């Protein structure tokens, strides 16, 4: 009911990193303290490894158990976008802003990063489980992605939005802007393809698979708040982010056809300002009666 | 998650095999303790809170005025006297969402339901004491609603107009068209739907003075006023919605039809405009003998015969059609179009079928004009005169466009006290107040229509409930027994309550003298014909009551006779949508599409139970679409005998339903006597 | 293949490195002697071929009755003495493909050139012989073409209006919107562009009567008009042409412009609508300075100074408009609105701009309003008061409403003659006749305006033609010295004309002892500046033709003082499209797009060179693309300063430029006192 | 050497079909006999085969085992090309010219032909036979890849082409040349990795290798044969495409840097015919004069 419209979605929202000029950024950066330079450093390259595994395993190991053509032909354009388009688009963000030693140093930190491995490695373990003909694998990794691109890039895109709110570093926030609204439809869209799934299965299998849902949301956001205040603490925003990560744990809920688990609450404004039955003849004889 | 929000949710949750019904009383008695009485502005007496009011720019000092307050207060004692309880969490949500006055910023509430009622009343009296605290107990008991319109504004400074169904004729003119978008704008801005008729229109490719080929047809107009409701869309509050009409012997009703396909162009899909079709007898007859129709132009016949296709009689008229040269027509075949028009009901429920030769046959102003098209609703079905909207320097000649004034008889309240004539001669008075306070400053004929034909709209709700509430299946026989018998006592104490009017006024509707009703013509079959139950068990139903009998009716016809009638159209059965919940009650004469009702509010999910829904009455509950549409059709044709509008008929379909069992019900509803029918829904 | 365009085609085969431009003669002989001698109905004696044509429905039988035949045989000798030839091929089949007279049937052809000529004249005279006379030899000497409305349309009964530009201001009202609509597409029926300004209009998120984020701003009034020109197309041989014109400190302006993007979804993208935008000297000062803009909401300030915005001075009222509490407004960047501005002009070639205070710092009636918005064509520049159109049974407040009768001056014919001031003479007093025998009777604005203001716009073409032609680059010093004399002569003898039509009929323009020319403050550059030729090459020009002094202006000036203007307006120079062809000129004042243009009829190829083009002057008929932008605006500058309306100033736009050089060329036009830039054309 | 000019060719290349009005083509269809039409149909569903298996299969999985994000990145964006851009072209080429029936029809045949069976159960074998870290079943796959585009596609290819160099069906023969245009730099990439995998090896591991490629073209060759004959004979070509398939498999040979294995001949001479403003900010001075 679906596949074709997102299709559709998809390749009228294509982009490429060329478009957008980011030199000067140079005029904004200069102005920021080394707290904030080094919490958007560590944010920007927590994006793009998390953004890698998915290029590299979450959308191409979903394309590969995904039966029909034209919804492997939709994920295979969302593995693009990772890889050609997005991994692309982080690098030029880096090399505009730091020069090579930093941009070394700062993925030798957060490759050693307790709380992003700790999240990087849950979501690929999930990956790796998928076993060929196993809907509830499949499944699973399913609600890993969805996590993924609805949840848990948020505790850092929510940086660049703020500056991207304020005028502040606008040519990389547009970027991150872009690769936001990809991840959003591509979290829907797998969201849907898992919505599938759970609804062939039984009412007691379905309340095992709200569980196994619930509990690695649980996991997931425990980690996201420590972390936030890892990250966030020295430039005092770790309140607000927190918020904002409740806030898209509930999309990411909605998007695999579940209540939210989270109040409402309302979000920092300058992060907000940055965001046929069947044709039958009539045959004589039913004119009378 | 609200406490209850939880316990309306528990009525789901089995326990020992049965629903928790008794749920939804604990629901709405912590809804009201929690929220209602803790959001409602209490004043220390009720002069402070109508000084408040009225000063507050809330209320209207005019109405207000007329009564000393102690009448007023009086009034407001008649109403909390009667210590009415919600019976349920929806009809208690449903009031204080849409219903309830609030304050400027929508933060507390005003107006509890006993405060809504008293100033509805006091507006209906107009200054009479006693008639104000008839109408309070009329409504708290809820024997008799007054309609969104009525009952939302009433009595308000900030208020829409009190009619929100009018009907317009649009002439074959680019000053007329012009004219319908601008009322259709500025009606549409008071929250009224409006249906337009677009059979006048010459076809596309016709002649426009000389210049052949040059009109776009109907369907230019189509997106001409799909754009205008889409404007005026009632300052951003509900989305603009207007229908638009068509005769299906009009040459554009393909392209009138193709409007509303799930594949249609963007030139050519209309969004928020409806569509219904008009269908003479001489279109089901050319169906019948399979013998290709012909759809024609109507400005070569209004060339030719100097009166509009819509004007003139297709029965007598199609064969001189066919046969003159000098008519333009393409060849169709009519049993393609209906294929068609059902295809299109299943796949978006439109368009609206009007059987015109229903309609007129039975039609008590054809001397005024036949009824030509229906309102958005498909309910209102009076006779129209097209106004001649001239050049700007030029005088306007103003004809006659419908609009009437509606109002719900509540069937299980009304049975239970017995009050069949009394909710409905009061009901009557208060519709007949609604139409003459009702001034529409930029619609004319609109305004003339309302002023001269008095039409007002008295329906029925709780049809269904009323039945399953007294175990009688709704296909039934006896179903349909109590339906004739209701609404013939309806109809007989609606026309006695209109022609005591007219001669407590001395003046009867304009054109009254070449009725059916001055001529007695009318009521020809209720003087030949009883219309007492036929079954003990109805007859027992109406225990208590008089049952106007063929002397009662002979009595009615020499009155009418004598003192003429006051309103050319008294009785339409409106779908009545969100009053329902209020009252609760199920929708108009329809059955209930289902036991219990699902929806979400916000980011909480209700449960509303059928009103009276239990489990020794679960099975009289049979939900819509599990019935026979035929017998309900056996139904509606019962009730339309004795209503002299139209009634909103909603056919209820399965998903295993084919466009030939569709057709199937179209022309059974066409055989029975079936005016309109409203929508095509499937399951 | 047609052995006429077989011919034309001859032009492009090089002969000895040259185009054969002798062939179009042929060309056009062939056409002629092969196709218009063949289909040309010819009657025994002119008497029978009026007789016909009156009968037929062809011709008006009032205005060919007030000549007896003899003058109108005199008249058809005076046009045929000439024995005029066409230059070209696409000027004779131009002529016979859009203005020729055709045969019911478009069969045959029943009006030559000297017919059409002969016709328009006696139209043009009211009776008089003598006139009449002297309109065919103004015609057919081809000194002055009246408009493609007038040529086409004079003396024919079945005929649209003379007049095809309309500028409609709408109030802030729905009942002003739906008259706006109604008028447009009455308006747009006629054959006429209609130009309409929305930015009295209320932006998105205002409140309609104390509910806010009510309104749906500009843009829903703008869907609803590009749908009402859809609809009002004229068979849709010429579709429905309307122009929206908004002040660039509506709070709307973005959105404004946002349906012209490419990327702009069919809920919000207007097809059918051109949009202007009038920039004040307010912004551009803003830009200027790098400052924070604002836009601003027009219902609040409405609201708190109790007259709209464009009504009121941005220049100084804007700090006001900030510093208010009680007007709402938006921060935008100005620098950013101009880029956006360049980039949408790239694009699509949209908006049109209008300087408001190029405008106003010379307008002659801002006594009676100040110009606010252009025409369609973006060279009508004249005041108008909105109009307030009532409920239907209140009588409406009319204003102003825009219209002027258009015609050109051929410049290189009118000076071939030596005759400057008969041409300008004789075509303000065809213009006078024109205004005054159209009588608009659906939209009420534009008849009062007509009557009051009896506004004409006269305006010239063939002026690159006959620089080229004589040997002077566009750019060169030398042209823009010699628009000036001619300019400057136009308006000298424009004035005297409107000032001798004033003394003979005893009565001037509405309001006009407000006017500029009243206070003697409109000819202080003419009595103090001497405008003669500073070239002695461009003082030849003019030989043995008079060019007024600075004592000729006092002496004038005088005259004014004593007698009065009959015109409000006389003099604006439009793209005069179609209407070149047949004059074999070059398209308004603009230079030429290509020096031989080629074009495709049908499934036939034919190329037009510039009139005059060979090889002595190839080099001088330089492309508009080729050309500094800055020397054009110079020229149209020079050209502006003595043409009381605007010009059509069309911005030809290499692809290598970015929208900096646009922008600079719009700020440099501003700098120059550039009144309106049409179009930006991109090669 | 290379990717990184693979990668900006491919990315600069980007199409969607819908650029495309295929409107124009109506009348020069209808007008074709049954025989032609038939081909035509029968032809592009072929294609469409092939291309279904390239992006659904062999792109995917020749990205999977190729190392260095860079190369991954462009295979990720030739896979996408193949299933969401090549394989969905088809479908609006038949969509417009061919009622839902024919359509159906086609793809129903597809399923029973014999000779598209065999080619596509051979090429995707081989795709499937690849294992992780063994270079040289990695090798044979990309042999099959570069025959599937530089040899396979071209029986089909040819009718378009033939169409277009006569001024027939020139707008499904603009989409049918943008997809030639990318399988062409599709084939001399994949044929590039195939070479580096090749020059690790043995002498004796390159003869082996060459036999295996040899073999492989021979054994796809006479069942291209069949199916060249099966569907051109009713249009009187078969021995004309034959000259052209051989064309491309001597293109397609050296793509992965052997000899050419068919002598030179005559082709078709038709078939050979067949083959904003920018935006710059305001200065201070630009207003003033
Ligand atoms: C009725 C209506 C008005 N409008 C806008 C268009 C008009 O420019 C503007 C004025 O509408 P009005 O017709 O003047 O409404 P009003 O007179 O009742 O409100 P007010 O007292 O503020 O004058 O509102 C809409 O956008 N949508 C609508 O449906
Ligand atoms: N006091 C009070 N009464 C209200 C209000 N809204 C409605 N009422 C009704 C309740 C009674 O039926 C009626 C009179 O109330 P009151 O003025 O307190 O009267 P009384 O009991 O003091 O004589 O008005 C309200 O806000 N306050
Ligand atoms: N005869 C004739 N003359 C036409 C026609 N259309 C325009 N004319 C012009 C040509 C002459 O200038 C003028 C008089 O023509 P006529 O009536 O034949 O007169 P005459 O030639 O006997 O003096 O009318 C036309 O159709 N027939
Ligand atoms: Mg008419
Ligand atoms: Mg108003
Ligand atoms: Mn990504
Ligand atoms: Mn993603
Ligand atoms: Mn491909
Ligand atoms: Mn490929």
């Amino acid at each position: 009911d679906f596949t074709q419209m997102f299709y559709n979605q998809n390749v009228k929202q294509f982009w490429l990193p060329e478009e957008i000029a980011l030199n000067g950024d140079l005029l904004t950066w200069k102005y920021l303290g080394k707290n904030e330079q080094d919490t958007y450093m560590k944010v920007l390259a927590g994006l793009t490894l998390l953004d890698t595994e998915q290029g590299n395993t979450g959308m191409p190991i979903v394309a590969e158990h995904v039966d029909g053509h034209q919804r492997k032909a939709v994920l295979n354009f969302m593995a693009m976008m990772e890889n050609a388009v997005h991994a692309k688009s982080y690098s030029n963000i880096f090399m505009t802003l730091a020069p090579t030693e930093t941009i070394n140093e700062v993925f030798e930190w957060v490759k050693q990063n307790k709380y992003l491995q700790k999240k990087a490695q849950m979501i690929v373990g999930l990956y790796k489980a998928i076993q060929k003909d196993d809907e509830i694998s499949l499944f699973k990794a399913m609600v890993a992605s969805v996590y993924l691109e609805s949840f848990l890039f948020y505790s850092g895109f929510y940086y660049p939005l703020y500056f991207y709110g304020q005028g502040k570093l606008m040519q990389s926030g547009e970027i991150i802007n872009l690769i936001l609204r990809d991840e959003a439809i591509h979290g829907v869209y797998v969201g849907l393809l898992a919505q599938e799934i759970y609804n062939k299965q039984t009412e007691e299998k379905k309340a095992e698979l709200r569980e196994f849902a619930i509990d690695l949301l649980n996991q997931l956001y425990e980690n996201e708040l420590e972390y936030t205040e890892d990250l966030y603490d020295q430039v005092g925003l770790s309140h607000d982010v927190k918020k904002f990560i409740r806030y898209n744990a509930n999309k990411a809920l909605m998007n695999l056809g579940f209540d939210p688990y989270f109040e409402e609450e309302d979000i920092n404004p300058i992060v907000l300002n940055g965001l046929k039955a069947t044709v039958e003849p009539l045959k004589d004889d039913d004119f009378y009666f | 998650v609200p406490k209850w929000i939880q316990l309306n949710n528990e009525i789901m949750i089995q326990k020992d095999g049965k629903f928790q019904f008794d749920k939804d009383k604990e629901a709405v008695h912590s809804y009201f303790v929690d929220y209602i009485n803790q959001n409602t502005v209490f004043f220390h007496n009720l002069k402070e809170k109508l000084d408040y009011l009225v000063e507050n720019q809330y209320y209207e000092e005019e109405f207000l005025s007329l009564y000393s307050f102690e009448d007023i207060k009086e009034v407001f004692k008649t109403a909390y006297a009667k210590k009415f309880r919600f019976p349920s969490f929806m009809s208690a949500f449903k009031f204080y969402n849409d219903y309830a006055l609030k304050t400027n910023d929508k933060k507390k509430i005003l107006e509890r339901y006993e405060d809504r009622i008293s100033i509805v009343a006091l507006f209906f009296a107009n200054g009479d004491t006693e008639k104000a605290k008839e109408y309070v107990n009329l409504m708290i008991n809820q024997e008799y609603q007054p309609s969104t319109p009525t009952f939302l504004n009433a009595g308000r400074k900030r208020r829409g107009e009190l009619v929100s169904c009018f009907l317009l004729e649009v002439n074959d003119s680019l000053n007329d068209i012009s004219r319908a978008i601008d009322i259709s704008m500025q009606l549409s801005k008071l929250g009224g739907g409006v249906s337009l008729n677009l059979s006048k229109l010459r076809a596309k490719g016709e002649a426009i003075k000389d210049v052949e080929n040059a009109t776009k047809g109907v369907v230019g107009v189509m997106k001409l006023l799909d754009n205008a409701f889409r404007y005026a869309d009632q300052m951003g509050q509900r989305q603009g919605s207007g229908a638009a009409y068509l005769n299906i012997f009009h040459r554009d009703i393909n392209d009138f039809l193709d409007t509303k396909k799930i594949s249609a162009d963007e030139d050519v899909r209309v969004k928020t405009l409806s569509i219904g079709v008009v269908i003479p007898d001489k279109f089901v007859e050319l169906a019948r003998e399979d013998k290709a129709a012909y759809v024609f132009y109507p400005h070569t016949i209004y060339k030719e015969y100097g009166q509009h296709m819509d004007e003139m009689d297709m029965n007598e008229m199609y064969d001189k059609f066919v046969d003159n040269p000098r008519v333009k027509k393409e060849k169709i075949n009519p049993r393609k179009l209906l294929e068609k028009l059902a295809m299109l009901r299943s796949e978006s429920g439109y368009p609206y079928i009007m059987f015109q030769d229903n309609v007129n046959k039975v039609h008590a102003n054809n001397h005024i004009s036949k009824v030509k098209f229906s309102n958005l609703c498909s309910e209102v079905l009076q006779a129209s005169q097209v106004s001649s909207y001239t050049d700007y320097d030029e005088e306007d000649e103003i004809g006659l466009d419908i609009s009437c004034n509606l109002g719900s008889l509540n069937i299980l309240n009304v049975m239970e006290h017995k009050s069949i004539e009394k909710t409905v001669k009061l009901a009557t008075d208060s519709l007949t107040h609604v139409s003459e306070t009702t001034d529409i400053r930029n619609a004319p004929a609109v305004r003339r229509a309302n002023k001269a034909m008095k039409s007002i709209g008295l329906g029925a709700m709780n049809l269904h409930g009323y039945l399953a509430q007294n175990g009688i299946a709704y296909e039934s026989p006896e179903a349909r027994d109590f339906a004739n018998t209701f609404f013939m006592m309806v109809n007989f104490y609606s026309i006695q309550r209109s022609a005591e009017i007219a001669k407590e006024k001395g003046e009867t509707f304009d054109q009254y003298e070449g009725s059916t009703y001055a001529t007695g013509e009318y009521f020809d079959k209720y003087v030949s014909t009883d219309f007492s139950p036929k079954y003990e068990k109805i007859a027992n139903l109406f225990e208590g009551m008089h049952i106007p009998t063929t002397e009662d009716w002979k009595k009615l016809k020499a009155f009418v006779a004598e003192h003429g009638m006051y309103h050319s159209y008294r009785l339409c059965i409106a779908p009545t949508g969100s009053i329902s919940y209020v009252q609760s009650s199920t929708a108009s004469v329809m059955p209930i599409m289902e036991r219990i009702e699902e929806r979400t509010y916000g980011n909480s999910k209700t449960y509303y139970p059928m009103p009276g829904l239990a489990s020794n009455n679960w099975f009289f509950y049979k939900e819509a679409y599990d019935m026979d549409m035929f017998k309900v059709v056996d139904m509606i044709a019962t009730i339309q005998q004795h209503i002299d509008q139209g009634i909103s008929f909603t056919l209820f379909l399965k998903d295993t339903m084919t466009t030939r069992d569709l057709n199937r019900i179209d022309l059974y509803a066409h055989h029975r006597g079936i005016k309109t029918i409203y929508y095509a829904r499937t399951k």
